[PDB]
RNA sequence: UAAGGGCAGACGGUGGAUGCCUAGGCUCUCGGAGGCGAAGAAGGACGUGAUAAGCUGCGAAAAGCUGCGGGAAUCGGCACAUACGAAUUGAUCCGCAGAUAUCCGAAUGGGGCAACCCGUCAGGCCCCUGACACAUGAAUUCAUGAGCGAACGCGGGGAACUGAAACAUCUCAUUACCCGUAGGAGAAGAAAACAAAAGUGAUUCCCUCAGUAGUGGCGAGCGAACGGGGAU
RNA sequence: ACUGGAAAGUAUGGCCGAAGAGCAUGAAAGCUGCGUAUCCGACAUAUCGAGCACCUGAGUAGCGCGGGACACGAUCCUGUGUGAAUUGGCGGGGCCCAUCCCGUAAGGCUAAAUACUCCCGAGAGACCGAUAGUGAACCAGUACCGUGAGGGAAAGGUGAAAAGAACCUCGAAAGAGGAGUGCAAUAGACCCUGAACCCGUCUGCCUACAAGCGGUAGGAGCGCCAGGUGUGACUGCGUGCCUUUUGCAUAAUGAACCUACGAGUUACUGUUUGUGGCAAGGUUAAUUGUUAAGACAAGGAGCCGAAGCGAAAGCGAGUCUUAAAAGGGCGCCAGUCACGAGCAGUAGACGCGAAACCAAGUGAU
RNA sequence: UGAGGGUAGGGGUGAAAGGCUAAUCAAACUUGGAGAUAGCUCGUACUCCCCGAAAUGCAUUUAGGUGCAGCCUGUUGGAU
RNA sequence: AUUGACCGAUGGAGUGAGGGCAUGGGUGCUAAGGUCCAUGUCCGAGAGGAGAAGAAUCCGGACCACCGGCUAAGGUCCCG
RNA sequence: AUAGUAUAUCGGUAGGGGAGCAUUCCAGCGACGUAGAAGGGAAAAGGGCGACUUUUUCUGGAGUUUCUGGAAAAGC
């Protein structure tokens, strides 16, 4: 049948123009002042998955 | 003359089979390794696994929301309208960027500023950047949103 | 194994018998169990672009044009079926002896039936000529009215 | 279709078993025994073909050390004798001399000694 | 030298492989049809031959009886042998319509350990034996039903192993299975409908929409509709 | 005419064909037989106007409490307790209100396009060919096993034709030797062919002072038929094989032997790649028409490519971040449809193997 | 002690041994779900040619399993 | 200088029970064919020669054939 | 393997890659067979190498097969 796609992963990633996986930082939901400002920004922006991960993220989107 | 069939170069190929002795390169375990769950009959990968370590699709955040009255409009450039025209114009419309194959019926247009547009047409597309508007007006041409 | 006729029951204890371990009669180790991997009915069909199909019907033709194996005859109808009548046509285009395929252009329920008797001859319509039914035959006979049809057919 | 290689998979167990027979026992005519002794004897084929030029070698030495030994001179003087004259006769050659026609090996001794 | 033994060859034994073959299977296509039964079924018991174990056919009229159409020299089944017969005044054989059709079995006169035992009532023969009728339940004496049997339909009930690399929500699955009950199909079906200022108008089925919108210990998983193209 | 036991074979020379499908006949038949193409046939039986406010479905719609079905952990159904209005009404458009739009519940009936095969008729197969294919080619759900529910085999072939061996010899007769039939009896009833493991007899060479996976590399003599073949005095070297292991002659696992059987397959959805078609375009799906299942022609719906950035509104070779900018992030500065192949997931998914769990029955001989 | 009845599977029966319930009992037998699952053991068949490892780190209800890295190989582009 | 030994992209893996020896160490008893690390090496996955016979000590990396020659470690009274 | 004959290289488990043989059946062009097919016994000869192939003779008494392409119930 079908490939049928992670429900969690299309959730959390996106696919840009020339074929990368967009994706958010973690640590950023709720112990919030003890960290810097610096590192809050840092973890503020989205990111890229790594090459070496990009392997299982494709498979949970279906090569997508 | 089907006594005489033949292939490319390089086109067909033999498969590969597996556990048929040693000359092969391919008997005994069968490409499989010696043991362990990958070596078993039925063995098949968990997707999101990682070996009980939480997974990425998990120790990421969810983000973002989808919109149920989007617009989405086709972008068609300068650099094509003044392509398209002299190759078959001086009018462009929606019907007949739809005849000649470059949108489909029921999708919407917008003109962007990739290119140039020099000949002086009058355009009729749905919606028009501010800097494509202003190439064909420079260029004594006629912009009608429609 | 989920096919055959013996019932799933545990023929012997697991331990303690002092031979090989054994499960249900179907097991395909046994003398008369299941057949592994088998047959299993299909359907071999597969496709081909439509453009690929116009382009080989277009080089068998050349072929046979190049090997000069193309007869062009005046179109003719029988009165009867007879397969005597056909054979000299066969025997007159000095085609007989070989393959030969007919092309013709419409019915001709009587022609049809004078050459169907004949080993070696073959009929066909102009306009399901196929890659195959031209490459099959040593030798093309056309009539003079399915020329027309195939030069705006295939085109 | 079915296919079943009855003729070709009997074949090569006959082929082989002709290769076989002289054996003791059951190593001649029994297939699983048979082809296991015949694999086994395929092994000692290939060394024994090295060991072939090492032990015609030293029946070559043992002979001239013989023949010199009748004219005074072991066979390690004689060796060192003949490379210092450069005579580049081998010791195949000077073995059989020295058997079937003793008066040649007695003159390359002389042009030594 | 050989009591004996080893290896090779020749010729045999045993055993039943292989090659060749088919009388039986397997998967389908096209057309039809989709029941049988109280006027007694499905399935059985017992019988039935010149000869007769077993199958087949048949039912005390018992390898069979009577017509009509076909057909033309053999025939009395498998199936021999022996024996006696039939048939060109048309046997056997084939198609159609009739006659006969024991006992059990829904079994239905009452019982019963299926193929058995015991009755009432009206008739006719003579301690017996023929040939009728006699269950129950739902309608109005009459009419009806019951039981059996492929799958497909619709209803009433309804698991667990398994997956979640443990497990309880969840999954397996509105499955397996049990029960009730139709038809040649059944169910659905003619808007208190979809849609979004633009429109389509009953139901059913196929291709898309789409692994999308959603749903979810937001885990494993589950998963539309609108719109468009068709069949009708 | 030849070969042959026997022509249908082969070589000549004819003929028919709307019939050159096939099966049978002493080998392989268009012209030997049954048939085939085509045409013709049934006594039976079976089937095929204005106004007006009168009406328009009640324990119903709706609601509380507890459950169920809907893709779903507003809409539909209801066990329990309640409960409207009436065309200016009532219901729906995903809490809810307003407006607008759509529609008329609490009555009913309807063909087609869809699902299936115990069965009848006609066909087919790059399906099996007797340890295969149905469990069952024969006798089969039989024999046999079980109290019962239930489980459940093995087993095909003489020959063209029984012509199935009168009669003799040895034997008490079982068995054979002959004779005869036959192309063939080493086709003689368990009968086509007739392998291996295993078992005999004969012939040739070796062997009773000799000690290890049994061979291998040398090497006389002898025996047969011109240098081939059988044997092997004597010599050198040599602790089987498989699997599992850091490591096995291992006293770790495994097999009596032979013949036969026995384990990465297929479907669908992706992805990479070899080879092709078309190319800024590529490609049809269901289905339809013609012809006779295929073949040819239609079918553009849809899908991919063609612009990105942003959570989004939205801007656009830019966009987002910023009060703005600069900086920075992401972008800008040949595809598509197939064929073959590798791999992945869903299906039992390379094969054999649990202890167990659940459902419906059978058993207190 | 004979004959005939009755109690049926989380049920029966038990002067109680977890005994017995058709040579079977800490949950009978038969058929079905069903080819349950088995991170375990065993097994995996024609040929020749080229290249050729690992038994480490991190994480893990993880420790004889697995994910990623490290180390092999095919194709392709660069020099290093 | 170096037969080319390195890297990127992308298809396919296996491995994730190691072991001996030398050197530097911890632990142990300055025990263990012990155990835990580091650096090399060999066995694993490696035949041939010497050591009487030994996985990793000494010499040495097997394309095939040869009744040719030179050497390594180690040897030259006989078995040899 | 590189360069176009020269240079280099050719021990291997897990494992990756390349190139082939046999088997059953199909399409096409064609052959063989009672003047002896398949199968079975014996012998001889071939192959860069091999999986395997060819010939002769005995048995046997009716089917068999080259090449090119295609598909698998394709090897103990
Ligand atoms: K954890
Ligand atoms: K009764
Ligand atoms: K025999
Ligand atoms: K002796
Ligand atoms: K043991
Ligand atoms: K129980
Ligand atoms: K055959
Ligand atoms: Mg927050
Ligand atoms: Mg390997
Ligand atoms: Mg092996
Ligand atoms: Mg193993
Ligand atoms: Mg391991
Ligand atoms: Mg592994
Ligand atoms: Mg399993
Ligand atoms: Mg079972
Ligand atoms: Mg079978
Ligand atoms: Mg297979
Ligand atoms: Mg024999
Ligand atoms: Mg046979
Ligand atoms: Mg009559
Ligand atoms: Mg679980
Ligand atoms: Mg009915
Ligand atoms: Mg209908
Ligand atoms: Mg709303
Ligand atoms: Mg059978
Ligand atoms: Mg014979
Ligand atoms: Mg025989
Ligand atoms: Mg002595
Ligand atoms: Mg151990
Ligand atoms: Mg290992
Ligand atoms: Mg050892
Ligand atoms: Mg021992
Ligand atoms: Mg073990
Ligand atoms: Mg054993
Ligand atoms: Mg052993
Ligand atoms: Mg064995
Ligand atoms: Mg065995
Ligand atoms: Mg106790
Ligand atoms: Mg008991
Ligand atoms: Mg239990
Ligand atoms: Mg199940
Ligand atoms: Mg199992
Ligand atoms: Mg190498
Ligand atoms: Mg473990
Ligand atoms: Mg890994
Ligand atoms: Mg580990
Ligand atoms: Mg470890
Ligand atoms: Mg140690
Ligand atoms: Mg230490
Ligand atoms: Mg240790
Ligand atoms: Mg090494
Ligand atoms: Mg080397
Ligand atoms: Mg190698
Ligand atoms: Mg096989
Ligand atoms: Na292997
Ligand atoms: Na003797
Ligand atoms: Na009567
Ligand atoms: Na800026
Ligand atoms: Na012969
Ligand atoms: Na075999």
């Amino acid at each position: 049948p079908k490939l049928k796609t992670n429900s969690g992963a299309k959730k959390r990633f996106a696919l840009t123009g020339t074929g990368k996986i967009k994706r958010k930082h973690a640590f950023k939901s709720h112990i919030l002042t003890k960290k810097t400002k610096k590192q809050k920004r840092n973890l503020t922006y989205f990111s890229t998955v790594h090459k070496v991960d990009e392997n299982a993220v494709k498979q949970l989107l279906c090569l997508r | 003359n089907l006594s005489s069939l033949k292939p490319a170069e390089g086109a067909v190929k033999s498969r590969k089979r597996i556990g048929r002795g040693p000359g092969s390169g391919l008997g005994g375990t069968s490409t499989r390794g010696h043991k362990g769950a990958k070596s078993r009959s039925g063995y098949s990968k968990k997707i999101g696994f990682e070996g009980g370590q939480m997974p990425i699709q998990r120790r990421l955040p969810k983000f973002g929301f989808k919109n149920i009255n989007r617009v989405e409009y086709k972008p068609i450039n300068l650099s094509v309208l003044q392509t398209l025209s002299e190759a078959n114009l001086t009018k462009i419309s929606v019907e007949d960027l739809i005849a000649a194959g470059l949108v489909s019926r029921n999708s919407l247009v917008k003109i962007l500023a990739n290119g140039t547009v020099t000949t002086a047409l009058t355009v009729e597309a749905h919606a028009f950047s501010k800097t494509a508007e202003e190439a064909i007006v420079r260029a004594g041409g006629s912009v009608v949103k429609l | 194994r989920s096919e055959l006729s013996g019932s799933t029951r545990k023929l012997i204890r697991q331990k303690g018998s002092g031979g090989a371990r054994r499960g249900d009669i179907n097991s395909p180790l046994l003398s008369g169990g299941a057949r592994v991997f088998g047959p299993r009915p299909r359907n071999y069909s597969f496709k081909l672009n439509k453009k690929l199909k116009a382009l080989a019907r277009r080089s068998a033709l050349s072929y046979k044009a190049k090997n000069n194996e193309i007869i062009v005859v005046e179109d003719f109808n029988f009165d009867a079926p007879k397969t005597k009548a056909f054979k000299a046509i066969s025997a007159a285009l000095k085609v007989g002896e070989k393959k030969v395929l007919y092309v013709l252009p419409e019915v001709n329920k009587n022609v049809y039936l004078s050459a169907r008797n004949l080993p070696n001859t073959n009929l066909i319509l102009a306009n399901l000529i196929n890659t195959y039914t031209v490459l099959a035959s040593k030798n093309l006979v056309l009539t003079e009215r399915s020329v027309a049809v195939v030069n705006e057919l295939f085109k | 279709p079915r296919s079943v290689n009855h003729v070709a998979s009997r074949a090569k167990r006959k082929r082989i078993l002709k290769l076989t027979r002289g054996y003791f026992g059951a190593r001649k005519n029994v297939w699983t025994v048979a082809k296991n002794t015949w694999e086994k004897g395929l092994t000692y084929a290939y060394r024994d073909r090295k060991s072939k030029k090492r032990n015609f070698r030293a029946l070559w030495i043992q002979r001239i050390n013989a023949a010199a030994r009748l004219e005074g001179m072991s066979y390690s003087r004689l060796m060192g004798a003949l490379h210092a004259n450069g005579i580049e006769i081998n010791r195949k050659v000077l073995a059989d001399l020295a058997m079937n026609h003793p008066e040649a090996f007695r003159a390359i001794v002389a042009k030594v000694k």
